[PDB]
């Protein structure tokens, strides 16, 4: 067994975690473009969100605004 | 009531005279728009008319509801 960082040993395995059939259906995504009619209460509710750990809104914001800014 | 004005041409009294005077008053109020000409009693329908104020223009891009950008 391959031993870890922290002194754990652990089994390596050479097959990506995405690999898995069960986790096929969750890797194709919807790019969805939340930058469209942006409201500051909606903004705020998106990075409220991303707080408690939601991360796919703030994301998606984040990508929007890396193509739509010119100057970011 | 300007049927009736109309048959008395020969000689009109006062009161059809002032009778018609005041009907082609009240039509040259409603062909001004200052009154409303009513809707029948039977149902509440008023008559068609045409367009009394009509404007043009492109169509509005970059406008509010967009919202592609």
């Amino acid at each position: 067994r391959i031993l870890d960082i922290s002194g754990q040993p652990f089994d390596f395995d050479d097959e990506m975690q995405s690999r898995s059939d069960e986790l096929a259906m969750v890797m194709k995504r919807t790019q969805e473009h939340p930058s469209s009619g942006v409201t500051p209460n909606r903004a705020a509710q998106m990075l409220r969100d991303a707080e408690r750990g939601d991360l796919t809104a703030q994301a998606d914001l984040a990508f929007d605004m890396e193509e739509k800014d010119t100057h970011l | 009531v300007v049927a009736w004005f109309y048959l008395n041409e020969s000689q009109p009294t006062e009161q059809i005279t002032a009778t018609y005077r005041d009907t082609v008053r009240w039509l040259e109020q409603v062909r001004d728009g200052k009154t409303d000409p009513g809707v029948e009693s039977r149902t509440a329908a008023s008559p068609e008319g045409e367009d009394l104020v009509q404007v043009q223009s492109d169509p509005p891009v970059f406008s509010r509801k967009q919202k592609g950008f």
